[PDB]
């Protein structure tokens, strides 16, 4: 995660606007909806039968909240992503056993949700800046896989 | 495969894309080049700078190939038959690069159609672009 | 797609696999579990230790599904129709895991058929296992 | 690249047998043969029209030789793979622009070739040990991609 100073302005200024309550749920939900196999890990979340049941499930909106917490956090620790996620890495890695590829799928949805909410403000440059971030996190989380 | 619910969702959101078709097509392109540099290697004779009329003309070209797909969905293979040879035989495009464009294509749509881009339709397009990708990389398998 | 040269190569090397079919099937399995641990999550009720009769019985099961594929290649979708629902609907197997098995499957064949595993056939099987994978993950797209 | 001491014995003992001249060419060639798009990077290698033309091309056998050099090398520097490949990373990364995914495809073929030559000796445990190695290299080479 290098990030030039004007890529910094992009990412930063945008983040401070994100509804940090709803957005986190919008992404985890579309994940289960668009990439079904991921549901395998949240069976204990209740009925995940329709995109409606999923977009409405409280466990979902209550989990994405946390998930976005890990991003905000990461976003203010780009210097060291590995450290920040060592605990989470270990967890998703030698405990849940999530294929690291799903971290990239989650980052990309998160990116779609951000494009969804800011429509035109989310320009290509702001996206390119954010794609680097999603890649950084996705790799820190999969570090325990070595 | 694509379910009827899917091809109805695809046909609607694309309907809504309307005449901005060729425009959104040049926007996905520009997005991919900036986010995934490694893709620029296929467009040397292109001036990939922000205003490139070349990038523009290609975007129109990309939109149209996608429009040809929606209006013949139940039979893409035969329809994109030709673009298959071109991308797989002549250009040898890495298959990974199709997943990167399909993405910038969903990010372009989502940033233009806030009302339609619902999770359900979001999933339908993704299958559509996935199927379009498989056809173009068919002449590999 | 698979070319006639491909389906002839596949049909030959599998012919050569003969009765060791169910054996090579349990070998791929064992190889995948050891190389890619993350896959063991689908076989809890299985004792994935070296001698597991369970792993054995499944290997026979895997070989047979592959044999059903070679002998009906020009029409796998309809043929693996059923295994599609099972792996995609009921088990929700991550699609990535098919690429990992197809690999241990080629490493198992290569270690048993030195004479046949030529680059040409190597490429043909890879397309075959790729196509088999697409069918089983079809009920996703 | 952690590698337990008996995984070490596996990898090591095997390597010292590999025909370090032919094997390197066997892998780069099957790569171009099985994953066609990769040919895009070696057009200057001459006729790569048939698996025969490819398996017989001198440039190929002359390049795989080097490629295996980078593996032998890596194999005796597991402790630090990133450093060993910093130069090569940079090269394949911001110069040739090879999609990191192709490093994983090359590692897997290399693994098939090794199974091909040692047949039964190349057991699952020896493969699992070698798969970790191919993964290590594939990630060191893609480091400049951050
Ligand atoms: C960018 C990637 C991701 C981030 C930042 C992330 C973050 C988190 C966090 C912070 C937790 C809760 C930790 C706690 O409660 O202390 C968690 C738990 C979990 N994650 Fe993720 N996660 C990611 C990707 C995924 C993916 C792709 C899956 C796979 C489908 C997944 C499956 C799980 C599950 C099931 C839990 C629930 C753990 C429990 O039982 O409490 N996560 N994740
Ligand atoms: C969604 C999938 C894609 C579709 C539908 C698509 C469609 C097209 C079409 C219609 C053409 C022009 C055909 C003609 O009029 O002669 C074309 C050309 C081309 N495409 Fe794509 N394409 C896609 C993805 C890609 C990707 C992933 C790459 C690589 C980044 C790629 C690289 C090229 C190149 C290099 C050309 C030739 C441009 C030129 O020489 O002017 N395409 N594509
Ligand atoms: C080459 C592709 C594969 C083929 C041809 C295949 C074929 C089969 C067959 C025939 C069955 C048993 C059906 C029956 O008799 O009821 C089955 C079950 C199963 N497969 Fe696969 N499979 C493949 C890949 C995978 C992968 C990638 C995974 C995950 C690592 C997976 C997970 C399972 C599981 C969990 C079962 C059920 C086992 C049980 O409950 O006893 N399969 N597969
Ligand atoms: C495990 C991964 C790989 C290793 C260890 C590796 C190693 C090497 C080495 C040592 C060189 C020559 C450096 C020199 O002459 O000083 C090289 C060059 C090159 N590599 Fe690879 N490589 C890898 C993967 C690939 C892949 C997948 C491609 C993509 C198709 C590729 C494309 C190239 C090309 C075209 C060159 C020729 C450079 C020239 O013009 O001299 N390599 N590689």
């Amino acid at each position: 995660v290098h990030l030039t100073p004007e890529e910094k302005s992009a990412v930063t200024a945008l983040w401070g606007k994100v509804n940090v309550d709803e957005v986190g749920g919008e992404a985890l939900g579309r994940l289960l909806v668009v990439y079904p196999w991921t549901q395998r890990f949240f069976e204990s979340f209740g009925d995940l039968s329709t995109p409606d049941a999923v977009m409405g499930n409280p466990k979902v909106k209550a989990h994405g909240k946390k998930v976005l917490g890990a991003f905000s956090d990461g976003l203010a620790h780009l210097d060291n992503l590995k450290g920040t996620f060592a605990t989470l890495s270990e967890l998703h890695c030698d405990k849940l056993h999530v294929d690291p590829e799903n971290f990239r799928l989650l980052g990309n949805v998160l990116v779609c949700v951000l494009a969804h909410h800011f429509g035109k403000e989310f320009t290509p440059p702001v996206q390119a800046a954010y794609q680097k971030v999603v890649a950084g996190v996705a790799n820190a989380l999969a570090h325990k896989y070595h | 495969v694509l379910s009827p619910a899917d091809k109805t969702n695809v046909k609607a959101a694309w309907g809504k894309v309307g005449a901005h078709a060729g425009e959104y097509g040049a926007e996905a392109l520009e997005r991919m080049f900036l986010s995934f540099p490694t893709t620029k290697t296929y467009f040397p004779h292109f001036d990939l700078s922000h205003g490139s009329a070349q990038v523009k003309g290609h975007g129109k070209k990309v939109a149209d190939a996608l429009t040809n797909a929606v209006a013949h969905v139940d039979d893409m293979p035969n329809a994109l038959s030709a673009l298959s040879d071109l991308h797989a035989h002549k250009l040898r495009v890495d298959p990974v690069n199709f997943k990167l464009l399909s993405h910038c294509l969903l990010v372009t749509l989502a940033a233009h159609l806030p009302a339609e881009f619902t999770p359900a339709v979001h999933a339908s397009l993704d299958k559509f672009l996935a199927s379009v990708s498989t056809v173009l990389t068919s002449k590999y398998r």
